[PDB]
C-alpha cells in the first residue's frame, strides 16, 4: 500500500536473501584465511562478486523508494545504508580502472621486496623482514638505508597510482552529492534527522581539532621527554631545539612509539609486570587464556561464547603443511557463527589480542537481534573502543592478581605505574598527532586545497608541526610517503583510531565509574560488576539502529567525542613528565636545525 | 546448505488457528499488479531455509511436533496407559477392574 | 515437513504413553499449553492432532 509498508517488506526480503549469501561470502573468506590454497582463492573471489552483484541489485532495487516518506527511524537507516551508488555512479570504464589500480596497490604493498643496492641476490619483504630492523635496531644508518630504501621503491611505483586514486575517488565523491571522498568518510559520523543528536559532517574536523587543541600540552612533554632519551641513544643526530629523525621511532611509519620502551624506560632497575614466564611455568595453553578471557566477560555479565565458537575457531597455529593468515582477526560471519583466527603464542600481547578479539565477538553478538543492514557499530570508532577497553582491564596488575597470573607479594608502587603509564603512552598518545596529521592532510589533498606539485612541501610541513618529526633528507614529487602504509593504499578510514583512542578512556571512565572503583583510573579493573556489564550491553546491543551520540549518552552521559578521560587517565604521568621536564625544553622548532 | 524447507514470508492478513496455506501465487506489496512474475514490490511469498551445521543455535534447524488435544461430545478413545497394580488374592482389598 | 506445508497426522483409537516423550533426554522444550504433563498418561481425549 504505502511507500513505507513496501520499503519494510523490501527490507525483509533483503535481509533474508543477504543474510545467506553473507554467510556464503564470509566462509568463503574464513576457508582462505585459515586455508591458503588457489581453490580457496577462487571461491573467495566468485563469492565476492556474487556478494557485490546482490548488493549492486539490491541498491537498483531500493533507490526507487524515496526517503522523506519514511518515518521510522531504523527503516530509514537501513535505506540510507542501501541507497548509497557507492561506484556505480561511476562509469563502467573509470570503476573498471579504479578496482584494478586498487588491486594492483594491494599486490604491491602486499608483494614489495625492497634490499641494498649492490647486495640483490635475497631480499627482504615488510613482514617481518623490515618489521624486527625498525622494531629493534640501534644503528642510525641502516635504519635510515631501510627507510629511505622502502620509500623509495614504494612511493615511485604508487605515485602514478595514487594520483589517479585521489581523481577517480573524488569524482564518485562528487558523483554521490559529496564535497570530496573526505566527505564520503566524515558521512560515517553525519546524523541526520534525530532532535538533538544530530551530528554534521563538518563538525567532526572541528571536534578533532577542539580535542587536539588540549591532547597538544601532554604530546609536547611526552615528545621532549622522548627526545632527550633519543639523544641519549644517539648522542650527535638528535638536537635540543628540533624535531625527532624519521627513522629512529621505532615504528616503519611512525604508527606507534611502542619499540621505544627500551630506550625510553624511566626506571629499568625496578621490575616488569611481565606475565609470560609464570604461564610457562604453569603451562597455559592458548585454549586456557581464552576461557579465562570467557571468564573475565562473564564476571562483568556478558554472555558467554557459543558452542560453535569453540568447535569452529581456529586459535592455534595449524602446522607447516597448512598455510594461515597470522593476523588476528575476529569473524562475524552470520547466521549466528562467530570465530576468532588467531595464531596464539603465549605472551602477554596474545593474551591482550585475545582479549581484544573476544571483546569484538561480543560487540558482534550483542547486535545479532538487530536486522541484518544495521548489524554494524554505531560509528566506527567503537567497534574497535569496545575491544581497546578489554585490553585496558585485562593489562591491569589487579587482573593478574586476581586470576593469579602475577604473584600476591608484587610491590605496586608508584614508579611501576608510572613507567606502565609510559608505556601505554607511547603506544596510545604517541599515534594521535600522527593520525590527525595524516587524516588532516588526506581530507586536504581531496578537497583541493593542496594541488599535486605541492602534496609533500604541505606534509612535512604538517610532520613538523604536529608530530615534532623532521625528514632526514629533503623528498621532491617524485615520491609517494604517505601511501606506504597498509590503510592509506587499500582505501581505509583513519580517524577511527583517533576517535577509538578518546571513545576507549571515556568508556573506561563510564564503566569505572559504574564499577565505584575509588582509586586512580588506570588502577580500576571492570571485572566482577554485573551494573557495568549491563550499562556497556545496553549500548551494545543497539548496533546501528541508534546514533552515536545517543550511545554515548548512554554510556558516558555525553553528546559528543571528549578529551578529559584521556587527560585523567595520564593525570600521573602528566604530572612526572612535566616534573621531569623542568631542565630541558618543551616544544620543538619546525626549522631544519637537527638534520636535512 | 539444506534448502529443503521453506517458509510463507507474506501474506495480506494473518493465520487463522490450525490453517495451511500452500498457494504459492505472488505477493502484491505494491499497487501496481504482479501479472504473476516476480518483478518491483512484487514477491514470491515462500522463500527457504539456509540450514548449515556450523550455524549458531538460534539459526540451527528444530523440529516441532505440536500435539492438539480436544474434547468433544463423543466419546473418547486416544487414552493414556492405565497403570495396573499386581493383583491380590483372598484379602479383602478395594478392587477397580475396568471402572 | 517445511513449516507453509506443516504435516497434520490424527492420532485415534489406541493408546498414547506420553511418559516415553516426557522421560526422554532428546527433548529441548516440551511446553505444554492448558494440560500438565503429569496428568497426560491419565486423561483420555477423543482425537490426537500432531
Ligand atoms: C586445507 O586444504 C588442503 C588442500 O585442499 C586440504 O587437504 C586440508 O584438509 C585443508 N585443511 C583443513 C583443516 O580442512
Ligand atoms: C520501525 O520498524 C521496526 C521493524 O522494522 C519496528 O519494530 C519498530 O517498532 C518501528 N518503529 C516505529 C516507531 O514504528
Ligand atoms: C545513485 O545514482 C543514481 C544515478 O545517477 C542517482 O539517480 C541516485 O540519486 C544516486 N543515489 C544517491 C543516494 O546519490
Ligand atoms: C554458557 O553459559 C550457560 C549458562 O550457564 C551454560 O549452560 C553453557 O554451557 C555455557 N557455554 C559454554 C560453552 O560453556
Ligand atoms: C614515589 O614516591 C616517593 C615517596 O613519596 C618519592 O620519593 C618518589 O620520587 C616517587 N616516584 C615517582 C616516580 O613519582
Ligand atoms: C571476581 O569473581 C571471581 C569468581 O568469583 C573471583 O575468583 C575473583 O577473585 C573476583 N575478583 C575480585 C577482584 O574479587
Amino acid at each position: 500500500s504505502t511507500i513505507e509498508e513496501q520499503a519494510k517488506t523490501f527490507l525483509d526480503k533483503f535481509n533474508h536473501e543477504a543474510e545467506d549469501l553473507f554467510y556464503q561470502s564470509s566462509l568463503a573468506s574464513w576457508n582462505y584465511n585459515t586455508n591458503i590454497t588457489e581453490e580457496n582463492v577462487q571461491n573467495m573471489n566468485n563469492a565476492g562478486d556474487k556478494w557485490s552483484a546482490f548488493l549492486k541489485e539490491q541498491s537498483t532495487l531500493a533507490q526507487m523508494y524515496p526517503l522523506q516518506e519514511i518515518q521510522n527511524l531504523t527503516v530509514k537507516l537501513q535505506l540510507q545504508a542501501l541507497q548509497q551508488n557507492g561506484s556505480s555512479v561511476l562509469s563502467e570504464d573509470k570503476s573498471k580502472r579504479l578496482n584494478t589500480i586498487l588491486n594492483t596497490m594491494s599486490t604491491i604493498y602486499s608483494t614489495g621486496k625492497v634490499c641494498n643496492p649492490d647486495n640483490p641476490q635475497e631480499c627482504l619483504l615488510l613482514e617481518p623482514g623490515l618489521n624486527e630492523i625498525m622494531a629493534n635496531s640501534l644503528d642510525y644508518n641502516e635504519r635510515l638505508w631501510a627507510w629511505e630504501s622502502w620509500r623509495s621503491e614504494v612511493g615511485k611505483q604508487l605515485r602514478p597510482l595514487y594520483e589517479e586514486y585521489v581523481v577517480l575517488k573524488n569524482e564518485m565523491a562528487r558523483a554521490n552529492h559529496y564535497e570530496d571522498y573526505g566527505d564520503y568518510w566524515r558521512g560515517d559520523y553525519e546524523v541526520n534527522g534525530v532532535d538533538g543528536y544530530d551530528y554534521s559532517r563538518g563538525q567532526l574536523i572541528e571536534d578533532v581539532e577542539h580535542t587536539f587543541e588540549e591532547i597538544k600540552p601532554l604530546y609536547e612533554h611526552l615528545h621532549a621527554y622522548v627526545r632527550a632519551k633519543l639523544m641519549n641513544a644517539y648522542p650527535s643526530y638528535i638536537s635540543p631545539i628540533g624535531c625527532l629523525p624519521a627513522h629512529l621511532l621505532g615504528d616503519m611509519w611512525g604508527r606507534f612509539w611502542t619499540n621505544l620502551y627500551s630506550l625510553t624506560v624511566p626506571f629499568g632497575q625496578k621490575p616488569n609486570i611481565d606475565v609470560t614466564d609464570a604461564m610457562v611455568d604453569q603451562a597455559w595453553d592458548a585454549q586456557r587464556i581464552f576461557k579465562e578471557a570467557e571468564k573475565f566477560f562473564v564476571s562483568v555479565g556478558l554472555p558467554n561464547m557459543t558452542q560453535g565458537f569453540w568447535e569452529n575457531s581456529m586459535l592455534t597455529d595449524p602446522g607447516n603443511v597448512q598455510k594461515a593468515v597470522c593476523h588476528p582477526t575476529a569473524w562475524d560471519l552470520g547466521k549466528g557463527d562467530f570465530r576468532i583466527l588467531m595464531c596464539t603464542k603465549v605472551t602477554m600481547d596474545d593474551f591482550l589480542t585475545a582479549h581484544h578479539e573476544m571483546g569484538h565477538i561480543q560487540y558482534d553478538m550483542a547486535y545479532a537481534a538487530q536486522p541484518f543492514l544495521l548489524r554494524n557499530g554505531a560509528n566506527e570508532g567503537f567497534h574497535e573502543a569496545v575491544g581497546e577497553i578489554m585490553s585496558l582491564s585485562a593489562a591491569t596488575p589487579k587482573h593478574l592478581k586476581s586470576i593469579g597470573l602475577l604473584s600476591p607479594d608484587f610491590q605496586e608502587d608508584n614508579e611501576t605505574e608510572i613507567n606502565f603509564l609510559l608505556k601505554q603512552a607511547l603506544t596510545i598518545v604517541g599515534t594521535l598527532p600522527f593520525t590527525y596529521m595524516l587524516e588532516k592532510w588526506r581530507w586536504m589533498v581531496f578537497k583541493g586545497e593542496i594541488p599535486k606539485d605541492q602534496w609533500m612541501k604541505k606534509w612535512w610541513e604538517m610532520k613538523r608541526e604536529i608530530v615534532g618529526v623532521v625528514e632526514p633528507v629533503p623528498h621532491d614529487e617524485t615520491y609517494c610517503d604517505p601511501a606506504s602504509l597498509f590503510h592509506v593504499s587499500n582505501d581505509y578510514s583513519f580517524i577511527r583510531y583517533y576517535t577509538r583512542t578518546l571513545y576507549q578512556f571515556q568508556f573506561q571512565e563510564a564503566l569505572c565509574q559504574a564499577a565505584k572503583h575509588e582509586g586512580p583510573l588506570h588502577k580500576c579493573d571492570i571485572s566482577n560488576s554485573t551494573e557495568a556489564g549491563q550499562k556497556l550491553f545496553n549500548m551494545l546491543r543497539l548496533g546501528k539502529s541508534e546514533p552515536w551520540t545517543l550511545a554515548l549518552e548512554n554510556v558516558v552521559g555525553a553528546k559528543n567525542m571528549n578529551v578529559r578521560p584521556l587527560l585523567n587517565y595520564f593525570e600521573p604521568l602528566f604530572t612526572w613528565l612535566k616534573d621531569q621536564n623542568k631542565n630541558s625544553f618543551v616544544g620543538w622548532s619546525t626549522d631544519w636545525s637537527p638534520y636535512a | 546448505g539444506n534448502y529443503n524447507y521453506r517458509y510463507r514470508l507474506f501474506r495480506k492478513s494473518n493465520l487463522k488457528p490450525f490453517e495451511r496455506d500452500i498457494s504459492t501465487e505472488i505477493y502484491q506489496a505494491g499497487s501496481t499488479p504482479c501479472n504473476g512474475v516476480e518483478g518491483f514490490n512484487c514477491y514470491f511469498p515462500l522463500q527457504s531455509y539456509g540450514f548449515q551445521p556450523t550455524n549458531g543455535v538460534g539459526y540451527q534447524p528444530y523440529r516441532v511436533v505440536v500435539l492438539s488435544f480436544e474434547l468433544l461430545h463423543a466419546p473418547a478413545t486416544v487414552c493414556g496407559p492405565k497403570k495396573s497394580t499386581n493383583l491380590v488374592k483372598n484379602k479383602c482389598v478395594n478392587f477397580n477392574f475396568n471402572g | 515437513a517445511s513449516v507453509y506445508a506443516w504435516n497434520r497426522k490424527r492420532i485415534s483409537n489406541c493408546v498414547a504413553d506420553y511418559s516415553v516423550l516426557y522421560n526422554s533426554a532428546s527433548f529441548s522444550t516440551f511446553k505444554c499449553y492448558g494440560v500438565s504433563p503429569t496428568k497426560l498418561n491419565d486423561l483420555c481425549f477423543t482425537n490426537v492432532y500432531a
